[PDB]
């Protein structure tokens, strides 16, 4: 057939390229940087009314400064999850402290091109890792399986990502408040979903200095929702 | 401390006249502690007879491990093994340890299915054949078997007669022996019967 | 050692080993996985191409991991083993060191791991195999049903269904399955997981097999003559 | 074609294809200026952003204390380059109380590259490289490809539209090469090359990336408003 | 070293004392034989420090992945095995290791597991460790009660380990009190040996023998 | 049989102040009854402000420094030039020490510097990597000599205030960088008189917020 | 873990004002049998450093021949190999530290101990120890074996600390050398007569004398001492 | 640990099985069961040196309920302690040896025959009428041979082990602080509570 | 490089299917009929051998019919060399089981132990699979006598009577005919070889075209026997049964 670390003529890796399309298939994640907090938000899209939308867990806890939203083959997350899960206890164990945002980044992105014939192909999922560390603040990364990490002040992954991009571009600004960008995350992602957003087939997370790492209620977030509707309706 | 020496027990082979014997005690023990009294040593393939002397765990790993051989040997050979191939089968498994040994004393016995044939036969732990014409012994009163065996034995003894000399030779052993004894067990083999034989003796 | 990528991604963003898999499970037999209020029932599929068998020795399709756990599965049969042998082993593994037995959502991540691995792992292909999960947490009430595929995700389910045919016996579930009142007691869940096999099974004969799982490590498997009654009752109600 | 499936494959005509694509690769990548005096080496990083809330990707990457490079082209395999050269650099101060001659250095990139062109299964690197450091024989500048081809130089540029960034320098030759004992002059000089490659967008002050060593400057990194001043 | 904790109606008291010697040489007075291994879990130190040190600090890194795996607060039953295993992979290699894994859950309630670098692990209601640490059993089992109050059993941690500072050569510097609850534990001071012996035998009466 | 183990003698000091650090230490190296050097120095700064010693044998002890020092040079490689911090230094160096649990460093080691909030920091450490922040720490040969002394004079321990016949103790007021280089100096002024290891040299390293300086200062070379 | 066989005594050293003077005696013992007469344990590398070794003569020659090879390797792909990036002292010397110290930690060590003496490129002297277990030292004097109890202390009254240095001229620093050479032969009962000699000056760069002997010896009051106490004929 | 015994009466097995554990100086426990169910009728006891004993058991545990699971059927006791000496007898020759004796006391359910099976650490398996371990036989064996028939009741059982633990307790200088008893017969296991 | 030439043993067809499993049944096809029939007092196993020679040694030949143990035997239908590979493999299974338990191996366990074999060379290993197909015929003291199948994929079915090899689709049908549960094995004896007379491809079934076994409790007292018939005593059964 043909080699899995193969260059196009282009200059570019067939199997990674390729990757990249199971990630737009992947259901909308959405992250945004403020100065108060990181939020991450995702569309859960169930595949039946009988699946228990709450088992499905599409923003993850990496340790208590940093969080984790996935979008694309979300079963290739797993080990990601736990490599950074790993590297973030292990350093706070040979260093007592937390780890930079940045450096765990570095290292889960460390993994994707271990690929040959190590795994056999990329991963088909695109993180975004959100939090805070002392040095740099707030914090917002979008790891691919290309092996590159760009960080941002707001991002969008998945299905409805150049949309949504598009959104965020006008929308962001440096001094967005953290509830303000919870409705944008809510606004934005009811644009691009298929179905009607709700507090049951969408969920909302955030890390913040005091509290950390936390994924919303679906009673937290319901109400984060009728706030939105008044508030478009007000004009 | 000697794992020959632990558990005690005796084994002792003689051949007589279109036939062979082979007998055993029945003690196991640890050290001065009389553990078991049903403790057999002497186990058979077919009719191929072995006895097992020395370290208890040993001997049941052994037997296991020649059952299991014998077993596959069967399968593939389609008959049964003889007693002058179990003999070079025993050396070579006792040999393949030759670093790392089976504290054990066996004494291998039967006759020739083909040839009818007496055969005996004894190695040290470590697998050097002793092919004997006239008898095998083994055990933690071997020098004492070897004195027994000298004067008793001669040539040539019908099936019954040969059944009172390795009895006597056995029980008189074992009773100047503190580790052997509590029991003992006589086979008489022939070409197509067997007969097993337990010994009344002092329990002390 | 043999190292070749079999699963790998294509120009359009798809790993065609890992749907092809799926299409292992789509002509294995139906398997279907309804919990109550108190309770989950797993109904299979037996194809009655095959007469003459040894019921008593034949593999059941349904398989108990632990006491309290049990996993049946739609696809590649001799896969399925490979599965439930790892399943079983860890369940033991983590009683050892945690000192309590797995709940029912470890026990299918780690399955769903296994199967993700082999997706992109050097010189193995996928499982032919996608299985539910069913059982109780121990020291819990609450009834506990998953579902696994070839691709390595799993999710929670009400009521779910997996094999040939699993489209139709699924329309079934949808429309007849209420969340807000589960089938309340053993009977209602068992009726419920029978009606849905009678949608595709053909003759509701040795064809249906029925395990219940209660709380507590109260596991049994139901004879023909009981699902038979399940069967008859059925269509009586239906003649009107 | 037929040729272009491994790079243990060579064409009838004596070309390695894969190495050539991962030469493509650089191309596409964002432009980056090396220059070199006497007494100082400068490197000078068009960073690229993905968009308008996202970052700019980091281009420069310190060895030691006495050397780094600019990449151009896969991000991944320049970490894993300048990674080795970290180690290298460090063998040579822990076993030898040695710092690492930039000559040797390329010696080393050159030959770890060399590896992956004639083996199955790996492939070539996606990433050039511009070495700049002081050592025990002065100031020097490397180029770094893929290939394995590594090259000394007074002043090169890497990446997409470098040829104009290229050019400029080697008619600049005689002046820059003089800018001794003075170094935001080599900076300037090494700014108003790499503005030769730019086109529709200009250098803003999260958008430009500068380095330096000397005679008596360590390695150091300018970033943000640090190079604001060069603008 | 003097290390004691016991179970009763208020959780877990844990009470260490803070003497390090090297033969007959005191190394130190301030050293801390209660590791933190998290807001809820405590370790005691005895035998080898660093043995102690190092691998109940791994053993707090193992139960924060446990709890982001599982999102379920590690029972003191499995943090205390997962130690127990560890150390048994290096039976014979020479880790000297004796210390009690203590913490309070749902499930379980307030739990003590002794464990040992021979590879022993022994859940129990009253554990002694270090080479005073007959002098503490003894103030220990004579006024040990379950329905004992908090304040009491304190008290009751302290004196042991006073005991035992008093007699036991290789014991001494200071008291290190903690009191072990369902939220976690907390902290109780502090205090010099040599202020408090004068202190508690002028109040209670004891030690008629010195003088003071 | 060969003994990978030798003693090279030596003894160091490490005092934490308020808002400063001084670890101190004799230049003289040995072997058995003969002097190596009458200059060899022992305490080593280190990089982001820590200064550290590991006493004992000097091969290992030469070892541990250029391993942590590396170590300082990896963690700005690994997370952004990020300043490593004395505890984290601390933590770091458990891990070396204890990497070689079961053959062990045979050294004392001791590092000074500044915590997070500017006040004065000293951390001790066993062979085999058991540690704990301190404000007093002696180590090596003459520490049984130094560490009473300083218990008497820094932590004034056994004094009480006159006319209250030891109701009342005697209150521990800071000490000034001046006041502590004085206890250092007569500590090893006394070592080296009753010490035959102890002498020729003393060599402090002091840690501020502004940085590391040095005072070199004679010893009897008896 | 290994037991010395063929050995040799005592290598001393000492810096003065330009440079360092390093020497020992040509001397391959094997016990107390003194069997190698004509044995080398100074060994130049380059034209700037002299690498002085006592202890286990086999590891001696293993030793030899990596820092010729080393040599061989330095020049590889070097065309400053004889000027800017030419082997220096200190190069060579934490290259052996490096080796010892991870000899001994193998458990295995080579049985040595090591003096490099030389000249570095900015006209610093460098005088530097290693010995099996991989201990490092400096000082202005440095001697091993029975030089360390006897000739040390004769070196150490001309250089007694690093202000004497620049005070001790290259004639003074060989007369001292020379001097401690003759009490070690009068008193090491491992020693030899016959000893080489080596000079690293930053002006006139290595001079490396050999079969120099101890001559000028006190032998004569021999013939007075009768007996053991009593004793007078 | 200390003392184990075992004896095999009429229709069930008796392990009694001492509560002390000593960690040198100090008695750390006196309510300690040295004993882990098998199988729903499988027993075994267990006695030898720290940690090795309860890793050990444990282990075996783990095995034999892997084996229940996977064949939905309960092995033998004889099936049981034969996997059980494999692995003493593999445990002897290894780098660091499992230092552990084992009773296991059965209720063979196809046979309907209780089963005392006695393995010490170097795999010396004996299939006995009552047994025991370390120096427990010792002083407690000669009555056992005086008093013990095939055909004892459970109660006679408990009486022959009421005399042989006072006997213990009279000439033995450790104090081993009791015996937890339990009997395994054919409805499965069960402690004596009042010992 | 070398993937180039790689068959890729292991993997799925678009429809779901492992190619090499699929052809290996095709390959089995071609072999050899092997019948296995269980009654309530015993199994019986009977096979044809594939056009033979008239100078082909039959007394000492075994191409159909092994034996595992004393308690199981095997009938094959495929490739007798990978076959005696896998023969082997169950022999060493069944003696690791006895010295381990010193108990005889029950036979689902050396049935599935087998089937996973054949199992892993489906999945992973870039091998060709096994081109066998066993009949399993054996007795163990919990299901007492019990007949499986297994084939290249690694799966196996529980049987009361089965076929395997040529003609099984023919074969399967008269046995689903003629079988009933409280059938004897002198009965079932009859059933096999009146089977294979009708779906063989050759003229006529004779003695020298045949393997036969049987597994009996028809042995003294208590015990399983097993008998692979001799050339004379499978011609003598033919006689009995009124096919010669
Ligand atoms: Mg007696």
């Amino acid at each position: 057939d043909r080699g899995v670390s193969t260059f196009s003529p282009e200059g570019r890796l067939f199997q990674v390229e390729y990757s990249l399309e199971a990630i737009k298939l992947g259901s909308t994640a959405i992250g945004i940087a403020t100065k108060e907090g990181v939020v991450l938000g995702v569309e859960k899209r169930a595949t039946s009314p009988l699946l228990e939308s709450d088992s499905i867990e599409k923003i993850v806890e990496i340790d208590r400064h940093i969080g984790c939203a996935m979008s694309g083959l979300t079963a290739d997350a797993r080990s990601m999850i736990e490599h950074a899960r790993t590297a973030a206890v292990t350093h706070n164990l040979y260093y007592d402290e937390d780890i930079n945002v940045e450096s765990l980044t570095q290292s889960v992105c460390d993994l994707a091109l271990r690929f040959g014939e190590l795994m056999s192909r990329p991963f088909g999922v695109a993180l975004l890792i959100a939090g805070h560390d002392a040095d740099d603040g707030y914090q917002l990364f979008h790891a691919e399986p290309s092996g590159t990490f760009y960080r941002y002040n707001a991002k969008a992954i998945g299905s409805g990502s150049e949309g949504a991009q598009a959104e965020l571009l006008n929308e962001w600004h440096s001094s967005l408040t953290l509830k303000e960008a919870e409705l944008l995350v809510l606004k934005i992602l009811k644009q691009v979903m298929e179905e009607k957003l709700d507090e049951n087939n969408a969920q909302l997370s955030c890390i913040t200095k005091q509290d950390g790492f936390k994924i919303y209620d679906n009673e937290k977030t319901a109400e984060l929702i009728k706030e939105l509707k008044e508030k478009e309706a007000a004009e | 401390s000697d794992p020959s020496s632990i558990n005690g027990g005796i084994v002792v082979a003689m051949t007589g006249k279109d036939c062979v014997a082979i007998a055993c005690d029945l003690r196991l023990g640890s050290q001065s502690l009389g553990v078991s009294n049903k403790f057999e040593k002497i186990f058979h393939y077919g009719h191929v007879f072995l006895g097992i002397t020395g370290l208890a765990t040993d001997v049941t790993t052994l037997n296991e491990m020649f059952r299991y051989k014998t077993n596959l040997y069967k399968l593939k050979e389609e008959r049964a093994i003889e007693p002058e191939t179990f003999t070079q089968l025993v050396s070579s498994s006792l040999y393949e340890r030759r670093f790392g040994p089976y504290f054990v004393g066996p004494v291998v016995a039967g006759i020739n299915s083909k040839s009818g044939k007496p055969f005996i036969a004894g190695f040290d732990l470590i697998g050097c054949i002793d092919e004997a014409k006239d008898f095998i012994v083994s055990g933690t009163a071997s020098d004492q078997l070897f004195g027994m065996c000298e004067s008793l034995y001669e040539p040539n003894l019908e099936p019954e007669d040969l059944f009172e000399t390795i009895s006597q030779a056995l029980l008189n052993a074992a009773d100047r022996d503190a580790l052997s004894g509590w029991g003992a067990v006589v086979y008489i083999i022939k070409k197509d019967e067997v007969v097993k034989r337990y010994l009344k003796m002092r329990q002390d | 050692g043999y190292d070749r990528a079999l699963s790998i991604f294509s120009p359009d963003g798809h790993i065609f080993q890992v749907e092809y898999a799926l299409e292992a499970v789509k002509r294995g037999t139906c398997a279907v996985g309804v919990k109550g209020k108190n309770c989950v029932v797993l109904g299979c599929e037996r194809r009655s191409t095959l007469k003459l068998q040894d019921t008593r020795i034949t593999p059941s399709k349904v398989s108990k991991i632990d006491s309290h756990v049990v996993l049946s599965f739609s696809g590649l049969n001799a896969d399925s083993r490979i599965l439930i042998e790892k399943a079983r082993v860890e369940a033991q593994s983590h009683r050892l060191t945690l000192e309590d037995p797995v709940t029912v959502e470890y026990l299918t991540r780690y399955v769903a791991g296994v199967q993700q691995r082999y997706t992109q792992s050097g010189g193995v292909r996928p499982f032919g195999v996608s299985t539910l999960i069913a059982g109780f947490d121990p020291r819990d009430d609450e009834p506990k049903l998953y579902q696994t595929e070839p691709s390595g995700i799993y999710s929670s389910w009400s009521a779910q269904t997996i094999g040939r045919n699993s489209k139709t016996v699924r329309e079934f579930l949808e429309k007849n399955y209420d969340r807000k009142e589960p089938p309340a007691t053993v009977e209602e869940c068992v009726k419920l997981t029978v009606r849905s096999l009678l949608e595709v099974v053909q003759t509701g004969a040795k064809n249906i097999e029925i395990t219940v799982v209660k709380p507590d490590s109260d596991i049994v498997a139901l004879s023909s003559e009981e699902i038979n009654q399940y069967v008859t009752q059925i269509e009586q109600e239906k003649q009107e | 074609n037929n040729y272009d499936g491994d790079t243990v494959t060579f064409s009838p005509t004596g070309r390695l294809f894969q190495v050539e694509y991962a030469l493509e690769a650089i191309k596409q990548g964002s432009v980056t200026v090396g220059l070199r005096s006497n007494t100082h080496a400068v490197l000078v990083a068009l960073k690229r952003n993905a968009d308008e809330l996202s970052s700019y990707q980091k281009k420069i990457i310190k060895c030691d204390e006495h050397m780094g490079l600019s990449l151009a082209g896969l991000a991944p395999d320049a970490r894993v380059l300048s990674n080795y050269l970290r180690q290298q650099c460090n063998y040579s101060s822990l076993v030898f109380n040695r710092k690492l001659a930039v000559e040797r250095a390329g010696h080393l990139l050159c030959d770890k590259a060399q590896k992956n062109t004639q083996s199955y299964g790996g492939r070539p690197y996606g990433v050039g490289l511009l070495i700049i450091g002081y050592d025990k024989s002065g100031a020097h500048l490397l180029e770094f490809q893929p290939s394995g081809n590594v090259t000394e130089l007074y002043g090169t540029a890497i990446g997409a539209r470098s040829q104009g960034a290229k050019t400029y320098l080697e008619r600049t030759l005689d002046t820059f090469i003089k800018i001794d004992g003075n170094p935001d002059e080599l900076i300037k000089a090494g700014v108003e090359a790499i503005s030769q490659s730019l086109r529709d967008e200009s250098l803003t002050v999260d958008n430009l990336s500068i380095a330096i060593v000397g005679k008596d400057t360590p390695f150091t990194i300018y970033d943000g408003e640090a190079v604001a001043k060069y603008i | 070293t003097t290390t004691l904790a016991f179970r009763f109606q208020g959780g877990i008291i844990v009470a260490v004392d803070s003497r390090a010697t090297a033969g007959n040489w005191v190394a130190s007075q301030t050293v801390k034989k209660v590791i933190e291994i998290n807001p809820f879990l405590l370790g005691t130190t005895a035998g080898g420090a660093a043995d102690c040190q190092f691998w109940e600090t791994w053993l707090g890194s193992q139960c924060r992945l446990h709890e982001l795996r599982e999102k379920e607060r590690i029972s003191v039953a499995a943090a205390s095995k997962i130690l127990s295993n560890l150390v048994y992979q290096y039976k014979g290699a020479g880790l000297s290791m004796g210390t009690m894994i203590c913490g309070y859950t749902r499930k379980e309630g307030p739990t003590i597991y002794y464990v040992d670098s021979d590879g022993t692990r022994l859940k129990g209601d009253i554990f002694c460790v270090g080479s005073g640490q007959t002098f503490a059993y003894g103030v220990l089992d004579s006024n040990y009660k379950w329905d004992l109050s908090v304040e009491d059993a304190l008290y009751l941690g302290k004196r042991s380990i006073l005991a035992a500072a008093h007699r036991d050569a290789y014991s001494g510097g200071s008291v290190n009190l903690y009191h072990v609850t369902e939220d976690g534990w907390i902290y109780h001071g502090n205090h010099d040996v040599g202020e408090l012996f004068w202190k508690v035998k002028e109040e209670e009466g004891s030690f008629n023998n010195v003088i003071g | 049989q060969f003994n990978p183990y030798g003693d090279n003698g030596g003894t160091i000091l490490g005092i934490a102040g308020e808002d400063f650090a001084v670890l101190a230490g004799d230049t003289r190296n040995i072997t058995d009854y003969s002097i190596n050097s009458r200059y060899e120095p022992k305490v080593f700064d280190c990089g982001d402000n820590i200064v550290m010693s590991a006493n004992g044998f000097a091969a290992d002890g030469d070892a541990l420094v250029k391993r942590f020092k590396n170590s300082v040079k990896w963690y700005h490689f690994d997370h952004n030039d990020k300043k490593l911090s004395i505890n984290s230094a601390a933590r770091n160096i458990q891990h070396l020490l204890y990497g070689k649990r079961f053959f062990p460093y045979y050294v004392h080691t001791i590092i000074a510097g500044l915590d997070e909030d500017g006040k004065g920091a000293v951390y001790s450490f066993d062979p085999v990597g058991s540690y704990e922040r301190e404000q007093c720490r002696a180590g090596g040969a003459a520490a049984s000599l130094i560490m009473p002394f300083l218990d008497n004079q820094v932590n004034f321990k056994n004094q009480y205030e006159p006319g209250t016949n030891g109701k009342v103790k005697k209150p521990l007021k800071y000490l000034s960088v001046e006041e502590v280089i004085k206890l250092v100096r007569d500590s090893f002024t006394s070592a080296t008189e009753r010490h035959i290891q102890v002498g020729d040299g003393l060599e402090i390293l002091i840690v501020t917020k502004d940085g590391v300086r040095k005072e070199f200062y004679e010893l009897k070379r008896d | 873990t290994q037991q010395p066989i063929v050995t040799g005594t005592s290598v001393i050293s000492m810096k003065y004002d330009n440079g360092v003077i390093i020497a020992a005696d040509n001397l391959g013992s094997y016990g107390s049998l003194l069997r190698f007469n004509g044995v080398e344990r100074l060994i130049p590398v380059g034209d700037n450093t002299v690498v002085g070794i006592s202890g286990d003569i086999s590891d001696m020659q293993h030793i030899e021949r990596l820092l010729k090879d080393l040599v061989t390797e330095n020049a590889y792909d070097n065309p400053l190999a004889d000027a800017e990036e030419a082997l220096e002292p200190s190069y060579i010397f934490e290259y052996l530290a490096t080796v010892m110290y991870q000899r001994r930690s193998k458990m295995n060590p080579l049985w040595n101990a090591i003096i490099v003496a030389g000249v570095q490129s900015n006209g610093d002297q460098f005088l530097r120890y290693v010995n099996l277990l991989g201990v490092t030292y400096s000082s202005p004097t440095l001697a091993t074996g029975f030089g360390a109890h006897m000739a040390n202390p004769l070196l150490r009254k001309v250089v007694d600390r690093e202000s004497d240095i620049p005070k001790t001229t290259v004639q003074v620093a060989e007369e001292a050398i020379v001097n401690a050479m003759r009490v070690l032969y009068y008193r090491d009962a491992r020693s030899s007569r016959n000893f080489s000699l080596a000079i690293i000056d930053k002006n006139t760069g290595l001079t490396f004398k050999k079969n120099l002997q101890v001559e000028n010896m006190k032998w004569d009051f021999a013939k007075d001492i009768k007996g053991y106490g009593t004793q007078k004929i | 640990m200390d003392i184990i015994l075992g004896i095999r009466v009429q229709d069930s097995v008796i392990l009694a099985s001492s509560k002390a554990v000593t960690r040198g100086i100090s008695v750390l426990k006196d309510s300690d069961d040295k004993t882990r169910q098998l199988s729903p009728h499988t027993l075994m006891s267990f006695a030898g040196e720290a940690g090795d004993t309860v890793q050990f058991a444990e282990y075996i545990q783990a095995n034999i309920q892997l084996y229940s699971i996977r064949e939905d059927y309960e092995l033998s006791p004889q099936a049981v302690s034969s996997f059980v000496r494999q692995e003493l007898a593999k445990s002897i020759r290894s780098r660091r040896p499992y230092q552990v004796n084992v009773l296991i006391g059965g209720y063979d359910k196809k046979k309907n025959k209780p089963e005392l099976y006695q393995i010490d650490y170097l795999g010396t398996k004996v299939e006995l009428p009552y047994g025991a371990h370390g120096y427990s036989g010792f002083y407690t064996f000669s009555l056992l041979d005086h008093h013990y028939r095939p055909d004892m009741t459970t109660e006679e059982g408990l009486d022959l082990l009421k005399l042989c633990v006072q006997e213990l307790e009279k000439r033995m200088p450790m104090d081993f602080k009791g015996v937890i008893v339990k009997i395994v017969d054919k409805d499965g296991i069960r402690q004596v509570d009042d010992f | 490089g070398s993937r180039r030439y790689d068959s890729r043993t292991t993997i799925f067809s678009p429809e779901g299917r492992l190619y090499q499993v699929e052809y290996a049944l095709e390959s089995i096809s071609h072999a050899g009929t092997a019948i296995g029939i269980m009654a309530s007092d015993g199994i019986v196993l009977a096979a044809e051998r594939k056009v033979t020679s008239t100078l082909l040694e039959q007394d000492t030949s075994t191409e159909k019919l092994y034996k595992l143990n004393d308690k199981i035997a095997v009938a094959v239908a495929g490739l007798t060399a990978d076959a005696e590979i896998l023969i082997n493999t169950a022999r060493i299974h069944a003696q690791n089981y006895l010295k381990t338990y010193n108990e005889d191996i029950p036979v689902e366990i050396l049935v599935r132990r087998l089937s996973d074999i054949k199992q892993g060379y489906t999945q992973h290993g870039g091998l060709r699979p096994f081109g066998v197909s066993f009949i399993y015929a054996g007795y163990d003291d919990r299901y007492g006598y019990q007949l499986y199948t297994s084939n290249p994929s690694g799966n196996y079915t529980g049987w009361k009577a089965i076929s395997v090899g040529a003609n099984t689709s023919a074969a399967q049908t008269l046995l689903q005919m003629d079988y009933k549960d409280d059938m004897k094995v002198d009965d079932a004896i009859e059933l096999a070889l009146k089977t294979l007379s009708k779906t063989t491809d050759s003229s006529a079934l004779t003695y020298d075209r045949l393997e036969f076994a049987t597994i009996r409790k028809g042995a003294n007292d208590g015990e399983v026997y097993q008998k692979i018939f001799k050339p004379q005593e499978i011609k003598d059964i033919l006689v009995k049964t009124g096919i010669t």
